[PDB]
RNA sequence: GAGCCCUAGCACAGGUGCUGCAUGGCCGUCGUCAGCUCGUGCCGUGAGGUGUUGGGUUAAGUCCCGCAACGAGCGCAACCCCCGCCGUUAGUUGCCAGCGGUUCGGCCGGGCACUCUAACGGGACUGCCCGCGAAAGCGGGAGGAAGGAGGGGACGACGUCUGGUCAGCAUGGCCCUUACGGCCUGGGCGACACACGUGCUACAAUGCCCACUACAAAGCGAUGCCACCCGGCAACGGGGAGCUAAUCGCAAAAAGGUGGGCCCAGUUCGGAUUGGGGUCUGCAACCCGACCCCAUGAAGCCGGAAUCGCUAGUAAUCGCGGAUCAGCCAUGCCGCG
């Protein structure tokens, strides 16, 4: 989960978005 | 090392700030490296009054200096040249119109600030610090305090080993909020090194 | 026609208003149940009514806002509660033994420095 | 429509010193919408307490604006007399709006 | 990792153009190890500094788009 | 070192990501608060004069 | 504990059948204090029990716990030397955390994928008395007995 | 040869050079432990003792009763801040709560009721009842938001550890004064056969993915936050409105709830490592930045001997912000819920 630059979860844990969660 | 620096402790009661003036994160800042570079060449160059607090209040180009001493006639001059270079010498580096009031202590034996300047200066002239203690404390005592407190740290009577002689007489409720403790630090260089001078005077209630 | 009581849990504060005779629940716009969807003890909220006899006898509307969902189940509890007692200073001696009454102080106590998390303290080694 | 705006680090002199703002517009223009409190900017500082290596054990500072609101509706200068200059706030500010 | 010029150095290039007008040094030693290595200017050899000594780096075509620091490696036995 | 360096720091210099801050008395690089120009330490110990207006000891 | 004899923290009903007990079983289904999730659990474990069973679950379940219960128990001991296995009779309160804490756990061993089945099943294989907590009960008794010998130092 | 600025000398500068065992200051620690004392009287040749001990009681040397002591001081408690309940003052944040217009967004007239915001007060006292007690107090019951220190802070006695720090700063001594000062460019503090501490992310189905779905709780922002448009799978790049910010923005809260997928697999678990293409900040990203997208997908199936935390809104678990700060190696810390 959390480690995973390319999940949802990955991305809200990083502080980051992108593809995997955009900002609508 | 325990111990709250007892006038941090009451700023909320029983102690104002040496410096009342409002701001903003944008200049905050420098009314503040400007601010203390004055009480800065003050402290120096007014010592011989013997200067207790020195407020400053501020509201653009104006500041309110308020210099407390036990000796006014000093800042003075002699009608007034003394005053009229300082007030001088704080615009020089200060870009603002300068007041600089003057106040006196009626009593510069409650003024904690004091008490510790005049043992710190006795410690300079190879005095006897048991006795300086015990005596300033008596001073203080006397003239109507409802008690107090002196310390110098350490390396007394010029000893290699550091020692912490200290008196105390009457209450000095640390702990009690309302209290209204002058506090002061004296600082003392020595031949040999640096002692340290801390006094206490304990006033207030309710 | 018309009755308050506010309620309060931790961040939460319940708007209550309760109206004689009915049902229906209004939470924030919105149906109860469909506000709190399938939240297990949401039909808590309401207990204050069932202690009365109130069980359904009386509409209500209701703002609730504030941090959190189950507090503000809690929230209304106490609302709902206040309310009803300001319709009857005799729904005391009956809400009070189950005491729907009483505001309940337990706040997030505070994160404190040199611990992890206010009481979880770092880990010791010794060795 | 005088809408007013104070700053201060001091909750006591804004409450005292904007809210004789308060007599000098009722006693001297007419209708006043009283003093309306805005919550408060708190900064903090979080500092080490000793010069070197304690890590925990710290010591807690604030530095809290505390901001406070003022409306009159009377743009006449049977009021503006006191309020230009007739003191009382000394580490206080100023805001001024219509 | 930049796509808006090869942040290059001036001192080098100065240095490489007018040498690119008949010219073959090898004397030819920099500092920057921070600039890129750029399209052709290769057949030389450039003595890139590690922090201790310049280093005799022959410069071929398979190495371009890489730094000159890559090629002087800074620390001991590794 | 710590003077040539006090100095040097005030000099606007080539390139502006070499601008650091400093303790403007305790004269500092590290843990420098940028809306004091101070060190946590010359810092704690103004604040406790009172020698920074406002500023006082937070407690919840 | 060194003051006081502290209060049995006491539980909220189940807002579902008012049990105490319940809750208690719910509490110790719980992770990371999801609450809710562990009553999703509880109940569609209920609802597997009617669904296999004509009996109703707030019975399966007082039931299951009874047998879950042990009488007796090893507490461990200093004397003159090494260490001694004492058996002592099981205060009522530890009996009811025991029983719950080892049907959860006896659940989380079972074999079913999805957690309201092993629940229930286990649940189930306690009132008839034959779940692998009923085993991890019979040894407690059982060692409460062959340790029979040492029932002489019981404080 | 006024000042200023140059080169040659001179008095001096400079030193994060050594000594925390010369020091100040500040901190840590036993320890928020229930203690450490003094004045006078008294006892003892004296060091000292009594007081402070004893019986009851407290969280406490907290108070009660007793007593050659009777009182004080630094402590404890209280005086201060936050969190619970209620009131007064106050209306660009609150609402049909009540009514009307609503392009059906509290948006618009309109009102502060309520919520809140923030100032000030009230409230709890063993005050009340029953039982035990000589008393302090203990156990229980009432009413009350709260009951016996309601909850969390700030606050650290006399002293101890020749504790820590001369590299924050201050300082005695000592030592270098075309160099132990200074300036720069580059390297280093990021090395890696190993070994420990503290953490992060996991090893999965009470789970993972993707979708839809306001439950907001501190804080920060005018060389900033950046809505909203358009280009791009995206990082981000154009544009570009609003806020000196209870008004505008960061901002998505996440766990949750609803739907669907995976079906027990080293897997749709896990995301290490490596290849590649890019974005940004910055003079500059080789050594040595973070971020996006494609590929690659490692060890790990819950951990030996040991061993750590926590007693309630705590532990566990889920996000949110901030300080330093160009950017960032933050999984750290300080805080929010
Ligand atoms: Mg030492
Ligand atoms: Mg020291
Ligand atoms: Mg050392
Ligand atoms: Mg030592």
């Amino acid at each position: 989960g959390k480690g995973d630059r390319r999940t949802r979860r990955g991305k809200i844990w990083r502080g980051t978005y992108g593809k995997y969660r955009p900002r609508k | 090392g325990n111990k709250i620096h007892p006038i941090g402790f009451r700023l909320g009661i029983t102690r104002d700030w040496e410096s009342r003036w409002y701001a903003g994160k944008k200049q905050y800042r420098h009314l503040l490296l400007e601010d203390q570079r004055i009480r800065g060449l003050l402290e120096k160059e007014l010592y011989s009054a013997g200067l207790a607090r020195v407020d400053i209040e501020r509201a653009a180009d104006n500041v309110a200096v308020t210099v407390h001493v036990a000796k006014p006639g000093v800042v003075i001059g002699r009608g007034g040249e003394r005053i009229r270079v300082l007030r001088e010498e704080l615009a020089k580096l200060t870009g603002k119109n300068v007041a600089l009031n003057v106040q006196e202590v009626q009593n510069p034996n409650l003024s904690a600030p004091l008490v510790a300047q005049r043992v710190a200066e006795q410690i300079e002239r190879r005095f006897a610090v048991r006795r300086a203690i015990k005596q300033a404390v008596q001073r203080v005592m006397e003239s109507g305090a409802k008690g107090a407190k002196v310390i110098v740290s350490g390396r007394i009577g010029g000893a290699e080993q550091a020692r912490t002689e200290w008196a105390a007489q009457g209450r000095v409720p640390l702990h009690t909020l309302r209290a209204n403790i002058d506090y002061g630090f004296a600082l003392a260089r020595t031949t040999y090194g640096v002692l340290g001078v801390k006094a206490y005077i304990f006033l207030g209630e309710v | 026609e018309q009755y308050y009581g506010t309620g309060r849990r931790k961040e939460a504060v319940a708007r209550v208003f309760l109206r004689p005779g009915n049902g229906k629940v209004t939470v924030n716009g919105q149906d109860f149940n469909e506000y709190f969807q399938g939240l297990v003890r949401a039909v808590a909220a309401l207990e204050p009514l069932r202690a009365v006899d109130a069980l359904g006898r009386f509409d209500a509307y209701i703002t609730v806002r504030g941090g959190g969902k189950s507090g503000q189940i809690d929230a209304i509890k106490l609302g709902i509660a206040r309310a009803l007692v300001q319709y009857n200073p005799d729904y005391r001696a009956k809400l009070k033994p189950l005491g729907f009454l009483t505001r309940d102080a337990r706040v997030v106590e505070r994160k404190k420095y040199g611990k992890h998390k206010a009481r979880r303290a770092p880990q010791y080694s010794k060795r | 429509k005088i809408r007013i705006k104070l700053r201060g680090f001091d909750h006591k002199t804004l409450d005292a010193s904007a809210q004789k703002i308060v007599e000098a517009a009722r006693r001297s223009g007419a209708q006043v919408s009283g003093p309306i409190p805005l919550p408060t900017r708190v900064r903090r500082f979080t500092v080490i307490r000793g010069p070197f290596k304690h890590k925990d054990s710290r010591e807690h500072f604030e530095l809290r604006t505390h901001n406070r609101l003022v409306d009159i509706i009377n743009p006449n200068r049977k009021t503006i007399e006191q309020l230009m200059t007739l003191d009382l706030p000394t580490g206080v500010e100023i805001e001024i709006k219509t | 990792s930049l796509k808006k010029g090869v942040f290059v150095d001036d001192h080098l290039l100065e240095k490489v153009l007018e040498l690119n007008a008949k010219g073959e040094k090898r004397l030819i030693k920099t500092w920057s190890r921070r600039s890129t290595i750029v399209p052709e200017m290769v057949g030389h050899t450039i003595a890139v500094y590690n922090g201790k000594q310049h280093v005799p780096v022959y410069i071929t075509e398979n190495m371009v788009g890489h730094k000159l620091g890559e090629f002087a490696p800074t620390r001991t036995y590794r | 070192a710590r003077k040539a360096l006090i100095e040097k720091a005030k000099r606007t210099p080539k390139f502006k990501v070499r601008a650091y801050t400093r303790c403007v008395r305790c004269g500092r690089a590290r843990s420098v608060y940028r809306f004091f120009g101070l060190c946590r330490i010359c810092l704690r110990e103004l604040a406790h004069k009172g020698q920074l207006p406002g500023v006082r000891k937070a407690s919840w | 504990a060194r003051r006081r004899r502290a209060e049995v923290r006491q539980l909220q009903p189940d807002l579902v059948y008012g049990d105490v007990l319940v809750t208690a079983f719910i509490n110790k289904i719980m992770r990371d204090g999801k609450k809710n999730l562990a009553a999703r659990i509880f109940y569609d474990a209920c609802k597997i029990i009617q669904e296999k069973t004509g009996q109703e679950p707030l019975k399966v379940f007082k039931q299951a716990v009874e047998n879950v219960k042990p009488r007796m128990e090893v507490r461990s001991r200093r004397v003159g030397g090494a260490n001694y296995q004492v058996p002592m009779e099981v205060s009522p309160r530890r009996q009811q955390s025991l029983a719950l804490r080892w049907l959860v756990q006896a659940a989380n061993q079972r074999p079913e994928r999805r957690a309201a089945v092993r629940i229930a099943h286990e649940l189930m294989d306690a009132a008839e008395g034959k779940g692998g907590a009923v085993k991890k009960k019979e040894d407690v008794e059982r060692m409460a007995e062959a340790n029979r010998a040492y029932a002489h130092y019981r404080w």
